[PDB]
């Protein structure tokens, strides 16, 4: 039902990343970009509970934007929204998330998606 | 199988004793 | 089937005096008689010349001479190991092992008794530096023993502390063929039998054990032919160094029973603590929670393998639980935990024993907090409960168990370090929108008086659902 | 039994006779030892012992039937 | 059970020669073994033959109960 029982659940019986992709579509008919359902805000918060991320849940996040499921503008904005800063690990593990799509940062939609990808940089 | 350890059990019995 | 032909060739022979008077022509003209013998002393009746004779059969079977001088009383002999029932010393102990052994029907134990005193002066050399080996063996003991005495000088604590955290352990003393045993750990479950009280008739196996001993190795060191502590500061030990000593090609050892499953960083830690190298040949590195899961499932060995793919069940009380101790997660190096199985630990005298064993203490205790999960119940994919858990090395002496929030929805993270034996720190970790579980000090405080994973989470659920 | 075997045997790894023919004269002993009495099987002696408790039971019952009654007043 | 107590009895007795026999001519671990077996159950078998033996005085008591109520009853 929730964007966060559904990760959940694919934590709980561990699903590879492309089975979370599909039974992530089973659940949810309209894909709405995934960004209207804050799939990349979802993913950061229940990895980035512990000390370390769990590397399951940044598996999803790193499929969720290396396959184009998950716009960058959104990644970027849910980054922008963690510091704590305490935590060298979580941090490590954010910007190699912005290593993936840094340096290509392509927008190939609507000319707001490239104002809010301006807004996300 | 299917059957709690009884040493996990006396354990578990301690445990709760502790802090009332 | 073959009884048969043979009572079919004893009616042809009832178609033997002949084959007496032939065995008397060839008496007047080895190993298969004594092997008949041998398996029939179990069928030999109790009486004194018999069990004189059973006991000869023991010396036949360790290898060991045997010598009568009447029926009461014969020596097992060899080169150094000559003792009595009825080299260079008295025989020193009436040892009531032995003799309680010997006065039942036990003899298999004093079989075991004359392999270790076998297996004490089996050392490769010329016999003479053997002597002088087994003294450095005996000024090693009479050492260990002062250090614990000088701690129970220094303290007056029970047989639980000096095992859990004290200086050299809860030490029994070399009898027969059995070394000298310390008890380094005894978890708060194997403690518990079925409540145990610990009065000082404790048990040899009530724990985990390393013997400690001499053993010739391939390599020359110098180890001491003294008793090495003659001052002793009044509240520590102090060794007076080196030479006497001379270069016997052996070292002393701690031999384990049972393999303990270290990290890297251990042996790194074990060979700068004391600078002889562990692993003569570097061997197999393999991931520590594959290791801790064949140590905890060949406790109790079943013809069975469980084919667990690292996905544990638990059958609890008011809770069902399942773990994933996830190997190969990797660490902030890049790696996995990467251990081995050691089991002969070398130091080359005895101001060491302390440190190192306070590293074994460490890592045993680790190892207790993962043997937890290590299970054999198989409540496989029921619908009710199955809370499913995960356990993964965040670093060396730390880890994680993350779980699904008892109220809301979030994961939440209670990350263990261990840093000592008898005290391990939890912190919960929780999403800033979430409903309080419960406080750290709890955690730690279940946490050692159980040393187990799941009966915290069960006082982590319980303190939640109260709330 | 067997005890005199391994002496048997010990006196073989010494060289003896004399044995022998006292193992057989042990024999004969055993022969003297299968006469004592006992001939069928346990659980035949099982039923026998039952029946005959039976047979003494119901004897002593009608004994006592006929102590007890009187076919006069 | 004296057709068991005898067969076992003659059995062991020229099996055991066999053996004796064997050695002597060397100078057979499996028929080594079995004599074991055979020693042990004969032993068993003395052992229920004693027990017997009690039961049969047992009978011989219990029969001359019977005799005796036999000789009332008539």
């Amino acid at each position: 039902v929730n964007l966060k029982q559904a990760i959940l659940q694919a934590w709980k019986e561990r699903w590879s990343d492309y089975q979370w992709a599909i039974n992530m579509k089973k659940f949810f008919p309209k894909g709405a970009t995934w960004d209207i359902l804050n799939l990349a805000d979802a993913l950061l918060e229940q990895a980035m509970i512990g000390p370390s991320p769990n590397p399951l849940i940044l598996s999803y996040l790193k499929y969720a934007i290396s396959s184009q499921m998950v716009s960058y503008s959104s990644v970027l904005t849910a980054i922008s929204k963690f510091d704590d800063f305490s935590r060298d690990l979580c941090v490590q593990a954010l910007l190699d998330i912005m290593d993936m799509f840094c340096d290509r940062l392509s927008c190939h939609g609507k000319a707001e998606e490239c104002i809010g990808l301006c807004r996300a940089l | 199988a299917a059957a709690a350890a009884a040493a996990a059990a006396a354990a578990a019995a301690a445990a709760a004793a502790a802090a009332a | 089937l073959s009884k048969m032909s043979s009572l079919l060739e004893r009616l042809h022979a009832k178609f033997w005096s002949e084959t007496i008077k032939l065995v008397r022509q060839v008496m007047e003209k080895q190993h298969l008689v004594s092997c008949l013998e041998t398996l029939q002393k179990a069928l030999k009746v109790t009486s004194l010349p018999a069990m004189t004779d059973r006991l000869e059969s023991i010396a036949r079977q360790n290898g060991l001479g045997s010598h009568l001088s009447a029926s009461g009383t014969e020596c097992y002999i060899t080169s150094d190991m000559f003792y009595v029932e009825v080299h260079h010393g008295e025989n020193p102990v009436s040892c009531p092992e032995l003799v309680q052994q010997l006065r039942e029907k036990n003899f298999d134990e004093f079989s075991k008794h004359l392999k270790g005193l076998v297996n004490l002066y089996n050392l490769p050399g010329d016999n003479k530096l053997k002597t002088k080996m087994y003294l450095a063996l005996q000024s090693l003991e009479q050492d260990l023993s002062k250090m614990a005495i000088m701690y129970w000088k220094a303290t007056n604590a029970g047989p639980l502390d000096k095992i859990l955290h004290g200086s050299v352990g809860y030490l029994t003393p070399r009898s027969g063929g059995h070394l000298m045993n310390l008890k380094y750990y005894v978890s708060p479950s194997d403690l518990l039998d079925d409540i145990i009280l610990h009065e000082n008739n404790v048990s040899r196996s009530l724990g985990m054990n390393a013997s400690v001993t001499i053993e010739g190795t391939s390599a020359v060191y110098k180890l001491p032919i003294a008793p090495l502590i003659m001052g002793s500061h009044p509240v520590d030990n102090k060794w007076t160094p080196s030479f006497n000593s001379v270069d016997l090609p052996a070292c002393f050892f701690l031999k384990f029973p049972q393999p303990i499953p270290v990290s890297r960083a251990f042996v790194q830690k074990l060979q700068n603590c004391t600078g002889i190298p562990l692993f003569e040949t570097q061997p197999t590195y393999a991931p520590l929670y594959e290791l801790i899961t064949q140590f905890e499932l060949s406790k109790d060995p079943d013809p069975i393998p469980l084919n667990h793919n690292m996905r544990f069940y638990a059958a609890l009380p008011g809770q069902q639980h399942c773990y994933f101790l996830n190997k190969d997660a990797p660490l902030p190096d890049g790696r996995s935990l990467q251990g081995t199985l050691v089991s002969k630990i070398t130091f080359q005298h005895p101001g060491r024993v302390p440190l190192i064993l306070n590293l074994i203490r460490h890592q045993v205790a680790y190892n207790t907090l993962i043997g937890s999960c290590v299970k054999r119940t198989i409540l496989k994919e029921d619908s009710p409960g199955l809370l499913q858990f995960e356990v993964c090395p965040l670093s060396e002496s730390r880890f994680s168990v993350s779980f699904q929030h008892p109220v809301n929805d979030s994961l939440v993270c209670v990350v263990m370090d261990v840093q000592d034996s008898t005290h391990v720190s939890c912190k919960l970790y929780k999403g800033l929108s979430d409903a309080l579980i419960c406080t750290d000090d709890f955690i730690a405080k279940v946490v050692q008086r159980c040393m187990s994973i799941p009966v915290t989470m069960r006082a982590i659920r319980r303190k939640a659902e109260t709330i | 039994f067997l005890p005199l075997v391994h002496n048997i045997i010990k006196c073989m790894d010494k060289d003896q006779d004399l044995n022998a023919l006292k193992s057989k004269f042990q024999e004969m002993r055993k022969l003297i030892s299968t006469m004592p009495g006992i001939h069928l099987s346990p659980e035949q002696q099982q039923q026998q012992l039952q029946s005959l408790r039976e047979q003494v039971r119901t004897k002593n019952e009608l004994l006592q039937k006929y102590k007890s009654l009187c076919m006069f007043e | 059970t004296r057709e068991r107590l005898l067969s076992a009895l003659e059995d062991l007795e020229v099996l055991s020669r066999e053996l004796i026999e064997m050695l002597a001519i060397s100078r057979e671990n499996q028929v080594l073994e079995l004599l074991i077996h055979r020693d042990g159950e004969f032993q068993e078998l003395m052992k229920l033959a004693l027990n017997q033996g009690k039961i049969h005085h047992e009978m011989q008591v219990l029969e001359k109960e019977v005799e005796k109520r036999d000789s009332d009853i008539q």
